[PDB]
């Protein structure tokens, strides 16, 4: 678990500001690359399971962002 | 100290009506306060300071495994227990492993295994508290008088010429009288107990650097720990492997040293200085009142300076739209005001920008007397002019932007201001009028419901929740169930851009 | 990113097979005790999304999963 | 060694005028095959051994910084650049720092700096990868002859005996002919270039402990790594922290050994021996065939005794459905047959149950000799029954289970082992057939499409998704995509329940 | 060691041709085996006594505290940790309690307080299991020769007449073949591995009473336990209770012994015999077979005494349908046997009431012979006739009851034996039948499902349900689901009743 | 918790036989008559929840023995 952004008023800079866009990412990025044939199985329950564009469109994001980051 | 010279300055105007002002004075940011017919004033925060620790937890993450014993026992019999298990500092574990004639047993199956060995910590990252009453604020108030470039920032020349001060504010003596010779008095009332919420904070030091860290981070971290002043080490587990059931021996290693999973994980947190038992906060914030009735202005019964000015280099521009310049006066007039002024043409010659060093005149009597002034040009283009007739000098200078976007930038600053301080940020440049009561309640309410709402969410997960708070909002058939998630998925997706990430 | 199971078939424990079941259940459980009111919000967002009660749940499942987990 | 005492066992019984079979040899797994008219043999991997490991790639855990320097530029003079970006082992990052009159500058802006420092690695993480031509795996025989409860264990005395033998299957040798000493010879023709995947691991030693890596796992690795016996690091930037960018020194530290860390992230990595270069490994699975052709039963010929016998101690049940028992000759017929059977009632006498230990005999002359005999009782009560007369001796016996039981344990030993081996679990037990070459195509593409779908994942995402393609199944409209849903997810539960997690 | 004068007494007809029948000897009973053409038997099984025990787990009931000792914490400090924190002799336990300036405190609030005190047990109950290979039931075999009162019930003297004999049954010799003076041989062919499960039990002692507990109500019991080899001790906080928390001690004291809420615990167990590391039980029972090819009369070549019998005191009806007299011939014709029969008038003279001690005679040559005879006679009014002629004495007796009562006894007994016995009951006077087999196989079948459903119930939660199942099933509308539950519902309100509470 | 019946198949008396019949009804005799007015709640209660009289019955049954044991 993570620190995360801090509440104190910080115009500065925190101890790991150069990963803080990454940080979150670098995980789902490096399972989606070495398991590409997920987003095929995602993209296809989530078709299957929304009935409307929009729901199917949050499917798809859900489950792929699930699959990465197990829980 | 000073503002000069920080990207982060904001400028308060002083009501005419108005004897006081109330500002929330941020780490590495500064606020200057200019009023008419006194002085200007920069009043800034240093640092917050805070002594006498009190120890609370310290966890290890680096152990030492050794001493191992294990013990079998035969299956279809009770679970094995090793003599070891009844000294301190040993941590067991129970496990299966397979038996039979050949490993001297009597019956074939799972055996019962225990192993023990003796934890001992290395290296121990301890967490410490700060107590409320022990806590102090360092606020500096600088007063804009006769400076030079050098003098600016020496807090020692400004501290002799008594036109600065740097006091602590403690919740003891919250309020200070800063004593400026000839420009009057400066009293500032702040609330150090509500200042910094250190209650939500523990000052841990991994190693030989320290940080500031919450306290429900630090509670949640998966570590051999101890309480205060305790060599009693728990959930000790953690640091050591079992590798392989064995019937006689079953090898037991401690991990690797977890210094660098701690830095990995004090991502957000705030480096701090920690030194005799002392911990120093450059960041947080302080709201304070800056009382300036008695500030009078300085230099008002001089007169006017006779001789020839000249720029000693070309005036620069400071980003938050005020222009500083440095002077050089030739004669020896004494103590004699500067006829400094901005206007916008060389044939219109009435003053049309403010300035910032409000009344600036040669302090010294002495031949070549430098002073450093600060100006606030209009938009657009307009002359620096020093002195009149013969020995008039006169700069161009061109200022770049509108006051629509200055207006814009100034919203932006104050939504990111509202963002990072929540309900305090309505108390900034407030005069105690009803309007900004209203709205620091309405916000104080509607803060602590977001906040028990989406609470410790990082940019992503606010991102991708107010962008599917906005696609639901967009397509709702009700209007007051749209505008409010409309509203939500907005104040998200700033908070996640406002990051930066 | 954490090594995971093995495809040597492996009749023995792995490195850390103890943690095995907690292994990617720590961080959620303890960002949802820390952060209750997110439960709500994910509750209402999933019913308010899904249209049948399968896709309710679902919805309500994914987004509790995926607030912990950021990625 | 030998199958007695291993929690893993299975039992193969060849149909008659079978010559040979195919087995699948796993790590820590023994399999004993029953033939008519043969003698039983135990056959299992004990070690694969790599030699000769070649390195492919060196990470860093834990660095150095060391030799800081930093170049500032003035807002206008673009960026700054410093002398250590033409020096390797340098890291150098640029940033940006507010200048003005008091730092030094002529401007008021952003200035840019570039600050270096000097990276060097202390402690590597080295991963080697294994070469098909050096990898042998060691495989052992035994066959069930007259031994004791002493000697069944005893590599040296069976070899004394000539009933058993370790030896080393390699891709240049992967046949070995095994000769016993009166039961004939025993030939293996294993498969040691297609047993275990040497192009899917990779052989890291992270300090101490040596693991068995996933090949694409070790190089997604965010960690500075380095090529093949080089000592240009890549990547450096994540084991260094750059801190507050200053204007004439920036701090740069390292962050602390990221050795627990790796620990932490080989959480399903398979610990191994490494010492001299080369790797031991106790997992894995080794397809063979074991050919049984001139494999023959030793003391057809010998007659039966006729002294009585007795039980030393209590039979054991081994676990498998087996019972091991010992018993003691009073006699000195020397070699002669044991009349040892299973029976249901001492009033029929028909054996109900087949001995594993087939044609049992009293090998040496002497007076009182031990022998180790292992039977297959039938379930319920039963009769071991030794001699018939007045010199017989009976022990009761009740087996635990049922038939329906049995059949219910081994559907569910098949599928772990389905999981567990893919398409080679087809290979095991496999004497040829039509079946069994369909069925293994049809699992190699069934396979490979799952794999390609949900290869990696966690018993949690796994789980997760069955339970949601069942729930889509049974709520499918179309009976088609209603099975294929069902029987997806019905694998992927059994997957995320054999992990036991 | 035979069955007169017992309770539970069970009378099986061989039939002519079969050489064999199976008993199930119940502890505490007696079954009587008459052959058309054979001796009369007497089969019970003594006790069941198994040595070496070994410990599994000791429960402490009977704990003392000392050395107490309290740390004290200040508010918002974190929980307090006392010194003896350790593993060996100490329990420790957290509370709170007010805090504040008159308690020393700095802050006021909950302070949190960490008291430990000196755990050490003072009498504990032992738990130890049972091997195996160790149990060996006590039967007893017991033939219908000439005995009298004073000898029908010593052993000594039976033995010395070779017509009793007591022996063991182990599992390594399950077999005994009884050797009589001339009625023969006796051999049984018990099953003591699958008598009593005695992998279902452990042998606990609480003080000087021992019993034979369940081994799943035996883990449950929340008590301080520790394991054989004087382990230390767990779950130790039951025993022991923090009276009041308070800022500088607090104190703790521990309960009273809780031997008498063992004892009101183990309601209904078993009491045993426990001496020298032996468990004795007289209760439980021997599924066995008993083979009488062998079995013959002694005294057949004996002529009819010639002279008169007396009737030494009245005849005495058992209980089972039999009746005991007494007979002293007054003749010294040596070994003769007696012309006893029983009739139903005294002009038929012919038998019609069938003896249990099968072909009586006078087995000493003294003047005054007293001899025990057993008959049975039919239903109502009939003639004990010994003699004939002049000698001829008769006795009148009455046996009350009739054939429809002795077939509602005989049921009754049945379905308690089945209820008591479960599948075992089958194999009770079994010849080895097609439908015994097929009843057993349904009788296992449904009984596993039944112990699954309605496993740990007792009688009145057993009589509730069963009472609510017939209720269902009379006011259910499928014929097939209304007999189900009539059928369940008749089953658990007969085991609620069977229990006669 | 108590021991309860045996599986022993014994035909003697167990350690306490003369309270084989009292053992599970002390306590919920005794509860029943030191506070009657519980059973007026149970009766109205199983009345108002059951359709049938059997199902009132059992629902008064029911209710009135969980009162005494809690459990
Ligand atoms: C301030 O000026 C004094 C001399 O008046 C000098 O000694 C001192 O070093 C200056 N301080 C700084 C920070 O430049
Ligand atoms: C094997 O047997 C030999 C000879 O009896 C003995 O010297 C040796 O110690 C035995 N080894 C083991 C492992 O039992
Ligand atoms: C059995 O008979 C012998 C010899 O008459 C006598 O000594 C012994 O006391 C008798 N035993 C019993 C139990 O009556």
């Amino acid at each position: 678990q993570t620190h995360g952004e801090s509440t104190l008023s910080n115009k500065k800079g925190a101890w790991m500001d150069s990963t803080k866009a990454t940080r979150y990412l670098v995980k789902t990025e490096s399972w989606i690359l070495r398991n590409p044939g997920y987003a095929l199985v995602a993209a296809v329950i989530g078709w299957m399971l929304g009935s409307n564009t929009m729901q199917r469109v949050v499917f798809t994001v859900l489950l792929l962002l699930v699959a990465p980051a197990y829980s | 100290f000073n503002c000069l010279g920080m990207s982060n300055r904001d400028f308060l105007e002083g009501v005419s009506g108005a004897t006081w002002v109330d500002l929330v004075l941020e780490g590495d940011s500064c606020v200057t306060i200019m009023s008419k017919d006194k002085p200007t004033i920069d009043v800034r925060m240093m640092n917050m300071e805070a002594a006498n620790l009190a120890e609370v937890r310290s966890y290890c993450y680096l152990a030492t495994v050794s001493e191992l014993s294990t013990k079998a026992a035969c299956p279809t019999m009770g679970e094995a227990h090793n003599d070891k298990r009844a000294d301190p500092s040993f941590v067991c574990k129970q496990g299966v492993v397979d038996r039979g004639w050949g490993n001297g047993c009597g019956l074939f199956g799972k055996g019962s295994i225990d192993t023990c060995a003796k934890f001992a910590c290395s290296t121990k990252a301890t967490g410490r508290t700060i107590l409320k009453e022990n806590i102090k604020y360092e606020v500096a108030i600088f007063v804009h008088g006769p400076t030079t470039v050098e003098s600016h920032g020496n807090y020692s020349t400004q501290t002799g010429a008594a036109q600065a001060g740097r006091f602590s504010i403690t919740p003891a003596a919250p309020s200070y009288t800063l004593k400026l010779g000839e420009y009057g008095e400066v009293t500032v009332d702040c609330e150090p107990r509500s200042g910094i919420d250190t209650s939500a904070y523990y000052v841990m030091t991994v190693g030989t650097k320290t940080f500031l860290v919450h306290r429900e981070w630090f509670m949640d971290l998966n570590l051999p720990w101890s309480s205060a002043e305790s060599n009693v080490w728990r959930n000790r587990e953690t640091l050591m492997e079992f590798e392989e059931p064995h019937a006689t021996k079953q090898s037991v290693i401690a991990l690797g040293s977890q210094e660098g999973a701690l830095h990995q994980a004090l991502a957000g947190a705030i480096p701090v200085e920690f030194s005799s038992n002392t911990v120093k906060l450059t960041s947080g914030h302080l709201k304070c009142r800056v009382k300036m009735e008695k500030l009078q202005l300085k230099g008002t019964t001089y007169g006017v300076c006779s001789k020839a000015f000249r720029f000693l280099g070309t005036p620069a521009d400071t980003g938050h739209g005020t222009v500083v310049l440095e002077l050089q006066y030739t004669g020896t007039d004494g103590p004699c005001k500067i006829p400094i002024s901005s206007v916008a043409s060389l044939n219109d010659l009435t003053p049309v920008g403010r300035l910032v060093t409000v009344n600036p005149f040669v302090s010294v009597s002495t031949a070549n007397a430098k002073v450093l002034i600060e100006l606030e040009p209009p938009f657009g283009d307009s002359y620096i002019v020093v002195g009149r007739g013969e020995q008039q000098i006169n700069h161009h200078w061109h200022k770049s932007g509108s006051s629509i976007g200055k207006a814009f930038t100034a919203t932006l600053k104050g939504a990111q201001r509202l963002a990072a301080l929540g309900d305090t940020a309505w108390d900034f440049g407030s005069v105690g009028g009803v309007f900004t009561s209203v709205g620091k309640a309405v916000h104080q309410v509607f803060g602590g419901a977001f906040r028990s709402l989406f609470g410790g969410m990082s940019w992503i997960t606010q991102g991708l929740l107010g962008a599917l708070l906005l696609w639901m909002g967009i397509n709702a058939r009700d209007r007051s169930i749209a505008f409010t998630f409309l509203a939500v998925g907005g104040v998200l997706l700033f908070l996640s851009v406002n990051v930066h990430a």
